[PDB]
RNA sequence: UUUUU
RNA sequence: UUUUU
RNA sequence: UUUUU
RNA sequence: UUUUU
RNA sequence: UUUUU
């Protein structure tokens, strides 16, 4: 499963 | 007899002889299909994870929630197991965008949880974290030891009072307090007072009554 | 019945059915593989020890906290017995890295502890000293007095029983507070009016309104 | 306007080392989950859980 | 199952099942060997008393 | 852990 | 931030 | 969840 | 609203 | 209804 990135562009 | 408002039954006997919700479908012990929707969209939003690949983390999250409960008060990190190795979730989408709470979000899982637990008791001793922190002495109870457990019509009797009384030692005598400390800080008045040479001290403009003698 | 959004199953049946995580990998009251990889990496740069030797400190940490416990409060040092020789190792590297807790952390030598327990019973008495503390009579019971053991779906239900009073036992009535003293000291405002050899005193620049008589 | 950067920034530090900004020193906080809200130009939303409030 | 970081176990199997220290020696509620040693050599000190007596 | 005179 | 002798 | 020295 | 160094 | 980590 893909790891979600700690601060991303949705933010 | 049925209800009357103006000389007319305010009822309709053939529908409601034809009307057969589903009991949990009307519960309010449960978040609504609109809440439900949005929590999903908000968590696959916040997760940047499509719809393909979605089902496996919620079943992780299923698993997950299932040992280590629904609380609000939930934060940090949840695991998946991707084999022998460890994916970690933050659990703020997770909790943040679950209305009206968490608990009542999960409550969309409580058959699979159950199904999930007996399946995994099946071959090996599985009893979810949550009854262990019960102290539930009963492994053939162990497929309703969680907290977001739905109670049905089909529960059996006994398996409602393990859980009725589970909840009861769970919550304890906890207290709600409806407010915390209150945001507005400043207490005194503003100083508007204007200050000048003049002035015999920063407090004081004049001593005016005073006398020396 | 299965969680439903917008007219689709949110649950990947096939890889649920095929999902077997083990309980205490996807636990919270369990420090995460990565936290657990960050301590051991931090301790080892902290002890200048090569990674071969490493080992042997953990056998003697481990057993260290199980005699005396994991609390946060821990310090000085802790000790190794090489032969008849007593080593000491400082405990802040142990404890400042120890991430969410050390009880955590080393909630990892869970199983480890009780095996090395129970050999130790095997040769003579041995109680840990956190079972001295909590007064248990019960010498059969000795592998499972520790602070940082971990109740899983083995553990026997007088052990869990035993566990679970030696807790309330210990923890007592202890609350939590969430703040110490504020670290912001000053309460008065910095005076940052002028003196000048013309000021009556120190405090007042003139005797303005004041009359004689 | 840097509030949620600040607070994403202040968990992924903490992910590799205990890292609690200086207010939260200053500011006596003895709870270390709640490191991403220890900065004083944090801005309180709706999604603010009960407790970091 | 052992404690494992990195694709290894961060226990010595065999150092372990020879490690059998006496529980009075690991206690922390018992002074250590060297602060005895630094205590009585202090006491010797202070007394001006022979190691024989 | 300490606090047992 | 400073002010801890 | 924490708080068990 | 401000005043959180 | 909530409050079960």
């Amino acid at each position: 499963v893909p790891r979600i990135k700690a601060i991303t562009s949705k933010m | 007899r049925m209800p009357k408002s103006k000389g007319a039954t305010v009822l309709n006997l053939e529908h409601l002889l034809e009307y057969a919700p589903q009991q949990i479908d009307i519960s309010n012990t449960r978040a609504t299909q609109s809440q439900f929707d949005t929590w999903y969209e908000a968590v696959q939003l916040a997760y940047d994870i499509g719809e393909t690949e979605m089902p496996t983390v919620m079943n992780g999250l299923m698993v997950w929630c299932i040992e280590n409960g629904t609380s609000p008060n939930i934060n940090g990190v949840w695991v998946m197991m991707c084999g022998d190795e460890q994916v970690e979730y933050p659990l703020k989408p997770i909790v943040e965008n679950a209305k009206p709470t968490l608990r009542q979000i999960m409550a969309h899982f409580s058959d699979v949880a159950e199904a999930y637990i007996e399946m995994r008791n099946k071959k090996e001793p599985y009893m979810p974290r949550y009854g262990l922190v019960r102290n539930l002495r009963d492994g053939s109870l162990a497929r309703y030891a969680f907290d977001f457990y739905e109670v049905t019509s089909r529960t059996p009797v006994r398996a409602r009072e393990a859980h009725i009384q589970m909840k009861a030692a769970a919550l304890k005598s906890a207290q709600s307090r409806l407010f915390g400390l209150d945001g507005g800080i400043s207490t005194q008045e503003e100083n508007t007072e204007r200050h000048t040479t003049e002035d015999v001290s920063p407090s004081m403009h004049t001593l005016l009554g005073v006398k020396n003698m």
